[PDB]
RNA sequence: AGUGGGUAAGAGC
RNA sequence: AGCUUUGCGCAGUGGCAGUAUCGUAGCCAAUGAGGUCUAUCCGAGGCGCGAUUAUUGCUAAUUGAAAACUUUUCCCAAUA
């Protein structure tokens, strides 16, 4: 809380040289009028929080819940949706035993991607509709 | 990326807040930090060159 | 969804009285107050549904 | 026991200081790993039919 | 058979480790 | 049920042990047209099955390092006699010479082989990563890029599937032949269910999404049940279903 | 029948009350409700409904 | 627990709860946010509470965090020496350190 | 413990369950000085706010309230008992005892996973609901 | 807009049709438009024609 | 060596 | 006389993004909000709380449901 104080205390420094430089309230009573808003504003600052209540969780839904269509839940299909490269990764060969192409973990394999049998004479190309892009704010950071 | 990560080497001294965390191994707490990713290109292509 | 402050009061006396250990003067066991009538209950069964009403009956001032 | 009534009606309610994003955060959405690093998997491990002589121990249709 | 790992400590001396692989 | 390998339903647990396989799991059971036939999976007269064990499928390190320095100076041999006649080394001579050197000949054939020279302190990288990972690396001391492949489990899973009776006698402890798929060899898994990849993300709570997590459990359990769910595993009353 | 015809005679007399001016002072709000001939506040309502009531009444008269 | 249970009961004995009944859940939500001041080991001064108060709730504070310190010292040792030990057992211990 | 609301006779346990009509009622059956029960208080008041929405708390002295001890079988030193709609649920926790939960349970999201999915269970109009986790160890290892 | 919701409510206005444009068209009358393209066509370059035309009269009756 | 940790819930007759 | 500049409404066309839009009889704010650059310089809202399918409406299928099933004093053991 220092350096804000330090701006708010500067703007009141302002005005009483304001006043100061043309000699008025030569008792201080600006001073007082100023410094007192200057207390406020600190107890303010450093006020306790206030009680806010915590929300229950929300109860487990059934039934139906109507959801609207459109173009934004094309998109979020599109976003969310399985992808070609993606439906072939979870693909895993019957019988066929493929070399563990990761050390640091076996527990990853990509499955038909890139295994022979697959299907696919070509390469599965690159879904563009899933390319990994930064939000709004951070957007506006950058 | 580069033009970031120079004016940052020039200029960046104030960072974010990075997070700690500490991977239980039973017999020691190892350290783990979380630092913002946009700090952390800078700091990765430092350390590579 | 908590009770109000003579419940809460209430039941730190109740809990103080038995738990010795923490309140007290006089160290007892865990569950003991210390430093006729005996109630009947139903045991779930349908057959015994009409005995227990009959000692309900009986139970009356 | 020194406590005046006064004094314990001027006990203040506690407050959370934590705002509204770390008191009922907005769900934690989960999204898909990018295409691109299964791409990037598949790349990895085609093999060059030929090196570059320069290279040593330490560097269709 | 009771389907229990062994250890074999004290077992299959006879055997390298570079044995079974070419 | 846990050393069959991962594509044969199995769990493909390594074995750094002495597990012992009874001669009555080797046999299995084929119907044609004459009646029903019974086989078993070694004509050998020993002891009961060991499964192999990891042991044996690991180059010493002396031998690791005695064969990369041969590997090496075979190398060196063959580009300074290559130099001469001008050509580029074509994989074709570096055959014998394919996964013996410590930095492993693969490496010297890798796509991203040029970037890669540029990637220095990579050892100390690798160690340090420990502090900004959540996650325990096992492997903390080599990369597979830079280093290659120092371990082939090829063989081992080949010896781990020929001492189970092979397919054949693996499938027949499973649910396969109740599939009545006439082979094995056109098929594959499906690692999620449509509905169960479609529910890996939709705002579910701790315990929707703790119990969905036990699905693929409720596959594996099925495709072993021939096995699991018998008398002589689990001794006690059997008990019906209701249909 | 009637119930089109009250549905409607509602409906243009909630539109009537979007269009109708009604000042932002307390002070007035209290006078020219006491004026139109009702209590000035209903029950502990706030001053929003205050100008919510005067508002609708307006629009009835 | 017990401990908590203790001191409150103290101040519901001595808070003239005849009259004041309705702050015993105010004590309990000031003790609990003096433990949580001082595990996060953020300052903590609640202006407006009495003298006494402040008193009760720093001793059951002071008394709470040496339970604390000492179950934490415990448990990780234990853990180290090999012993089995539950998984919710294992994070709060770790949260502790 | 003390925080939650107690009843103190089995009238009152009757008019609880009965009066919770879209809640599940979960009734803590002990003593609030047993350390097992103190456990058990200790959690159910830490998620008696958050469940609030599908559930309510009762506690209930078997000792003042002995009135179920032989019908539902209250001797075990905690036991826990869910109800919809004047109707006792039973929870497959894989311990053998699916009428209650007669053990303490260190972690309060598991307890929050328990009442969810008996929330759910008895909603759709089944008697016995799945636990989510399995209790039949306690994966101390 | 809750006005002319509102409206719709009470019946005193018919429920707003689909915004239908060129690319719109397979979108909103895809399962009608095989059955007799070139009468879809001309229903869906009536109604852009007429939103243009209300905006068009809009804008003279203005000036 | 050993008990268990193996109760489907529901509808009235 | 045309053209043109800015702000403001009404619209029509098109693009993009859904980790966000909105509410403020809550407080503070050009008498300075907020400052990590660049500080004898910057200059606008921030904070807290609340709403939610990360703005809200409809429209159409879908299923949950909805309608009902014998919703009517059965057995085991024994007399006569």
């Amino acid at each position: 809380l220092r350096r804000k104080a330090a701006r708010l205390v500067a703007a009141k420094c302002t005005l009483a040289a304001r006043v100061d430089s043309f000699h008025e309230s030569t008792e201080g009573k600006v001073g007082y009028e100023l410094k007192d808003e200057i207390e406020r504003k600190f107890d303010k600052w450093q006020e306790p929080p206030p009680v806010k209540q915590v929300k229950p969780l929300p109860a487990p839904l059934d039934g139906q819940r109507k959801k609207r269509g459109g173009r934004r839940y094309r998109k979020m299909k599109e976003r969310l949706g399985l992808t070609e490269i993606r439906k072939q990764a979870n693909r895993m060969s019957f019988g066929e035993i493929e070399e563990d192409a990761y050390q640091e973990d076996l527990g990853f394999s990509l499955g038909h991607l890139g295994k022979s049998g697959s299907g696919r004479v070509r390469q599965t190309q690159v879904n563009e509709a899933t390319k990994a892009r930064i939000s709004k704010t951070l957007q506006r950071t950058l | 990326a580069l033009s970031r990560i120079k004016r940052h080497l020039l200029t960046q001294r104030a960072f974010k807040e990075v997070g700690i965390e500490f991977m239980d191994l039973y017999s020691h707490l190892v350290p783990v930090y979380d630092v913002e990713p946009l700090e952390k290109i800078t700091d990765a292509y430092l350390d590579q060159y | 969804v908590y009770a109000p402050g003579l419940d809460i009061e209430s039941s730190l006396k109740q809990l103080a009285e038995r738990r010795t250990d923490i309140f007290g003067v006089e160290e007892t066991a865990i569950g003991k107050k210390i430093g006729p009538e005996e109630k009947v209950t139903w045991d779930g069964h349908s057959g015994s549904m009409a005995r227990t009403q009959q000692a309900a009956q009986a139970n009356i001032t | 026991a020194e406590v005046t009534e006064e004094e314990w009606l001027s006990i203040p309610e506690v407050g959370d200081a934590r705002n509204k994003r770390q008191r009922n955060p907005r769900y934690e959405k989960l999204t898909p790993v990018p295409d691109s690093f299964f791409a990037k998997h598949l790349q990895t491990g085609e093999n060059h039919t030929s090196v570059d002589p320069r290279q040593t121990q330490f560097g269709r249709n | 058979p009771t389907g229990e790992v062994l250890s074999l400590v004290g077992k299959l001396e006879g055997t390298r480790m570079g044995d079974k692989a070419q | 049920v846990f050393y069959t390998p991962k594509e044969l339903g199995g769990l493909g647990m390594l074995s750094m042990g002495h597990v012992l396989i009874p001669q009555s799991d080797l046999r299995w059971s084929k119907q044609t047209d004459v009646g029903i036939t019974h086989f078993r999976s070694g004509m050998s007269h020993e002891e009961d099955q060991l499964i192999p064990n990891l042991y044996r499928y690991i180059q010493p390190w002396e031998s690791e390092f005695i064969d990369s320095q041969r590997v090496w100076a075979e190398y060196a041999l063959k580009r300074q006699e290559a130099i001469a006649q001008n050509r580029r080394l074509t994989l074709e001579d570096l055959e014998d010479s394919w996964d013996r050197g410590i930095p492993r000949i693969n490496t010297l054939f890798q796509k991203d082989r040029h970037t890669l020279a540029y990637d220095k302190g990579w050892r100390v990288r690798t160690d340090f990563k420990q502090y900004q990972v959540l996650k325990q690396n096992p492997f903390w001391w080599t990369h597979q890029r830079h280093d290659g492949k120092l371990w082939n489990l090829n063989n081992y899973r080949t010896d781990m599937i020929q001492a189970l009776g092979g397919v054949e006698g693996i499938l027949e402890h499973t649910l396969f032949k109740g599939t009545y798929f006439p082979t094995w060899e056109g098929l594959f898994w499906e690692k999620a269910s449509g509905f169960e990849e479609s529910m890996k993300w939709k705002k579910l709570t701790n315990a929707q999404r703790s119990g969905l997590n036990q699905i693929p459990n409720r596959r594996f359990t099925l495709w072993w049940s021939p096995t699991i769910n018998r008398a002589n595993v689990y001794v006690g009353f059997q008990v019906q279903l209701d249909l | 029948s009637e119930r089109q015809a009250e549905v409607l005679a509602e409906f243009e007399r909630r539109k009537r009350a979007r269009q109708i001016n009604v000042s932002t002072d307390d002070s007035e709000v209290k006078a020219c409700l006491r004026a139109l001939g009702e209590p000035i506040t209903l029950f502990g309502e706030g001053p929003a409904e205050r100008r919510e009531r005067l508002r609708n009444i307006l629009s009835v008269v | 627990l017990e401990l908590r249970a203790a001191v409150m009961h103290d101040i519901l004995d001595m808070m003239p709860e005849g009259i004041k009944q309705n702050k015993a859940r105010t004590i309990l939500q000031h003790l609990s946010e003096a433990w949580r001041c001082w595990k996060a080991n953020i300052p903590w001064k609640v202006p407006g509470l009495p003298t006494p108060i402040e008193n009760m709730i720093l001793r059951y504070v002071k008394a709470k965090a040496d339970w604390w310190t000492n179950t934490a010292h415990y448990n990780r040792e234990r853990i180290r020496r090999g012993a089995t030990v539950d998984k919710t057992v294992c994070k709060k211990n770790l949260g502790r350190l | 413990s003390y925080m939650l609301p107690h009843l103190h006779n089995g009238w009152q346990v009757d008019q609880a369950i009965l009066s919770e009509e879209d809640r599940v009622v979960v009734i803590r059956f002990g003593h609030d000085w047993d350390p097992t029960c103190m456990k058990m208080d200790e959690v159910l008041y830490s998620i008696a706010e958050k469940v609030k929405n599908f559930a309510v708390i009762y506690l209930v002295d078997i000792t003042e309230v002995p009135d179920f001890n032989k019908m539902y079988e209250l001797y075990d030193p905690c036991t826990v008992m869910f109800f919809f709609r004047n109707k006792h649920i039973m929870i497959d926790l894989g311990t053998g005892n699916n009428n209650k939960i007669n053990w303490a349970m260190e972690d309060k999201q598991e307890m929050v996973d328990i009442i969810e999915t008996v929330y759910r269970g008895a909603r759709k109009g089944r008697g016995l609901v799945v636990s989510p986790k399995d209790y039949s160890t306690k994966y101390r290892y | 807009q809750k006005e002319l919701q509102e409206k719709v409510r009470l019946g005193l206005m018919p429920p707003p049709e689909p915004k239908v444009r060129i690319s719109n068209l397979m979108r909103v009358l895809g399962t009608e438009a095989v059955q007799d393209p070139t009468k879809v066509e001309a229903h869906v370059r009536a109604q852009m024609a007429k939103r243009q035309k209300a905006h068009e009269e809009a804008n003279a009756a203005r000036k």
